């Protein structure tokens, strides 16, 4: 009885590898599907060992063993959309390493992961990234601010949002997120309440608004 | 076989069902007529069926419409409670055209009760509207949002843009492969 | 009793004594019926008029000025 | 053969097998009089029916009509109540009315029940209308939603054409052809 | 032969029958006395028939009128009620006349009902008519609305040819061949 | 076999039930009909299954309602009972629209019942709300706020985002394998 | 028993390829025929190896694989009128490849769709798309505004639009982005209580000047 014949008749929404530690390990698309396969292993069906694995779990596992033993890195995602050999991206400007220890770091990679042949490493730019992210924060004509750090990029999204403009927001923010993580640039998004509808006011360097006649506001 | 629910309604049954084949978890509905329905399953998934119906906390509670506070079979009525009975059936009457839709699967709708006023010597107060929908995979939800509000704004005397909330989802994905059956 | 106030004429200080009532007014409008007040307020001029029109004067000001004669038996 | 659902009334059991064979799924109704309605399909088919009858929510509600709040036969009436049931039975009227118009196979329409508000003292609001319809296919939509608007706008005292929303769509693709039986 | 409805009335089955020939499907209609009129077909045209039974939402309601919310047979009545009544008498005998004309095959008349308001102190507000009508093919329709507003305008009191709402339409093509039988 | 509990209902036993294998305790469901569930373990995990026992105060209570605290059976309803009665309404309408959004499991909502007041005499207060919900595991929730405040806002006459509370947590690990029996 | 035999009377609504991979794909026509095909495999009717596809779930698809190996590749839709020939359409201006590099994208296409025989790429002229854009909405006299940026361009239609102008805008949008996408150009539709419809003036000694483009609005009094 092999494993595929156990996950059902869709069989292609499964892929299993063999692992070197003697252990099977089955790739799986989303938080359902994980459920799905890990109810067979638990259920004690298969008599050999098994794994189930995804993508944002291995991500949180391998952070957390970079955290330990490489605590300076700057690093942004690990894809898996060939599960025999990730990708491995690094930013180009915030570290400093030689081939050498490049390579070690792939042969560390590769031994945490014992399903995966080789871990290919590649630099990204971080203007690229930044790039990218104000480009179509303005391609959805949402209204922003923009503050630098040495280390991160922050996009403020505050004000009294609409809600064509609430859903927008949240798939293209969705969308970016899965692309390059959440490490170097970050997105807050932050409803408010309107003070100037049915107010006069006066706008520009010397702005300040009519509470009512007689009341005066002037904002800082 | 352990029994896990007993003297359920077809409703229930049917949403009990509905949520452990999601899961992969084979289950039994038995109807004893008078004494309802039974649920039950293999010992192999009884412990993570158990966890679940905790989990979704069934079975479901059945539905809430405020006109079930204010029985229209008293012998006597306030105006509040005369108010009342109307707003929670134009509500119902709303949810029931929106599902009509090109689309639409269900929606939800809220008003704003101000029926709480005496409205004594005191002007009203604006209407404030609510909805949820649910459509067909491969909708243009940014583009549909305007129908919706196009529709409701005319449905009361005075009502804006922005006092109307929309919230839209799309459908997931389906099961339609059957569990397989423990060894 | 208020030292800050001008007048130019007699229309002008009329204006003033009028709007000095309006806090009595107001509560006659807040306690009475707005159709037997404007039947009334109808009736102290209608004998004299030649017409059926109405609508002559835009509501805001009329519906804010009542006069305290149509709303004392009203109320 | 799995039972779905029983004691359906008959036009609840058409809704269920019209959604059914629109997903392939072959169903069969049994009737047992005074017990009604029973739907019944294959083991194959169980599960997606299962989850088919969860996402629409069927067997579907009765339809509401606020007429049904204010039974004519209360032992008395307030105004509030006649000026409902009066406002629910133009309603009607009118979708009636609209069916007969060329073309259009179904319509639902709203309106404004500003009755509220009693109108001690304070004098009406105007009205405002909403309606939806479904059309034939090959229908231009845009050249028949002025027909509708003027034969809205001169059916009450006040109304304009800025207050009358107007909703059209399409009938769906035909189901001519018969699922396919489980092998 | 499958069964599609029961208990039908004498009205509604032929409604059913003269929808399903039109798609070319062959119906049945049997006689049960006291329990009414059976609706049967084939089943090679069971899936369609169901298709167009919900798309039609059949069988029909039946029609309403605005007397039948404020039945004059009663103990008791009021100025409300009396006024009502009174209108909805004149819109049908209005629409009795009309079918009288050269012509027109059915029509419908609508009336604004300003009852909604007692008219009592405050003054009453002009009327607004509205009117649909179906023609035999080859007629100038431009050259007849005229007729019907000029006999329109003198049945009341006070209107305008500005208020008057005429929608007119042709007769479709008759269903004259019958349809085929499955093979 | 050892008696923890007798007489109990159906969800407090599958609640017990869920309790004890989560930390690894077999227990046993007797069902007696009219005497209720009897749960069982053994003598080895008799001494745990008391500890928890008290520790998480099991058996639950009954799930607590304002409006059981003013019932409608009764002869007179004072303006404060009538308003609560509705507000005790529309939390459990908003509990149940909730739980249909996207990834959610479970919510709960409160409103402030300032018909601890008759607001009699005195103008009445804004409106303050609290709400609960649980997501599904890898749910951006940070970014699934902005979403519940939206639609919150606007049910009620005079709300601030500022006077809004929205607390959110994930699902705990699944409880999928079975306990371990004693040796 | 064929798979053609298993779908149905109408032989005409579905296509059987051959893939390479051992499989038989069932190219489908929409979101309807597609569950219509998907329930047949998913009861088990058929033994051999068969998947379903259609148009848009390969677009999403592909464009995840883009994502990955291909981040900075400007591109509008793949086409699958011809489903054993598509045609990929790649911007002019904002792309600058070799024909040695695009032979080999051509390549890693074909490994992807196994029921492809080969990948045409064409390339297109921005200029056109936007033209095209504009002048629809011309055609339709809709109320607008347009914005441009450097890799795109952004109209948008709000206020107080009217029945008729909502219905044909929406038929417009859904019409244009199933040829070009939605990655170039983008429609945002708001409505607002501004009679206006987004024209905006400041009033001065010379008369009324334009406002400038901006978040902020004045709701109509009247």
């Amino acid at each position: 009885a092999e494993l595929d014949s156990l996950l059902g008749q869709e069989k292609e929404r499964f892929q299993v590898l063999p692992g070197r530690d003697k252990m099977l390990y089955v790739a799986a698309q989303n938080e359902r599907d994980t459920l799905w396969a890990r109810q067979v292993l638990a259920r004690g069906d298969y008599d050999k060992n098994a794994r189930v694995i995804n993508e944002n779990e291995e991500n949180k596992r391998i952070s957390i063993w970079l955290d330990t033993y490489y605590p300076q890195l700057a690093y942004y995602r690990i894809h898996f959309d060939e599960p025999r050999k990730p990708v491995f991206w690094l930013s180009r400007q915030r570290n400093t390493m030689s081939k050498k220890e490049l390579e070690v770091l792939s042969q560390k990679l590769r031994a945490l992961m014992p399903y995966a042949d080789s871990v290919n490493i590649t630099l990204m730019d971080d203007v690229t990234a930044a790039g990218q992210a104000e480009a179509g924060l303005k391609q959805q004509a949402l209204p922003y601010s923009r503050r630098n750090h040495k280390g991160g990029v922050t996009f403020v999204i505050q004000g009294a949002l609409d809600d064509v403009e609430i859903l927008r927001a949240r798939q293209f923010v969705d969308s970016y997120y899965r692309t390059w993580g959440g490490r170097y640039v970050q997105f807050a998004i932050e409803l408010k309440d309107d003070w100037l509808k049915g107010r006069s006011f006066q706008y520009g360097a010397e702005g300040y608004i009519k509470m009512s006649p007689g009341h005066w506001y002037f904002p800082s | 076989d352990k029994d896990l629910l007993k003297g359920l309604d077809q409703e229930q049954a049917n949403e009990v069902i509905a949520v452990l084949q999601m899961h992969n978890i084979e289950a039994n509905k038995i109807d004893s007529g008078k004494l309802g329905y039974s649920i039950t399953v293999a010992e192999p998934d009884f412990t993570a069926a158990v966890y679940w119906i905790k989990t979704y906390q069934l079975p479901p509670r059945p539905r809430v419409e405020i006109a079930q506070m204010f029985p229209a079979d008293s012998l006597v009525s306030s105006p509040r409670a005369e108010k009342a009975r109307l707003y929670s059936a134009i509500e119902q009457r709303l949810e029931q055209s929106l599902q009509t839709m090109e689309g639409v699967l269900s929606a939800r709708v809220h008003i704003s009760y101000d029926i709480d006023a005496g409205e004594n010597g005191r002007p009203p107060k604006p209407v404030h509207l609510s909805a949820l929908a649910v459509y067909e995979r491969g909708s243009p939800l940014a583009h549909q949002i305007s129908d919706i509000k196009r529709f409701l704004k005319n449905s009361f005397a005075d009502v804006d843009y922005d006092n109307i909330s929309v919230v839209l989802s799309e459908r997931s994905d389906a099961q339609l492969q059957a569990p397989g059956t423990p060894v | 009793e208020d030292e800050d106030v001008t007048f130019n004429d007699i229309s002008s200080l009329s204006k003033h004594v009028d709007e000095g009532l309006d806090g009595y007014r107001d509560y006659l409008i807040k306690y009475s019926d707005r159709e037997l007040v404007q039947f009334f307020e109808n009736a102290q001029l209608k004998r004299q008029y030649g017409e059926e029109t109405e609508t002559v004067k835009r509501d805001k000001d009329e519906i804010e000025k009542p006069s305290i004669f149509a709303l004392l038996p009203a109320y």
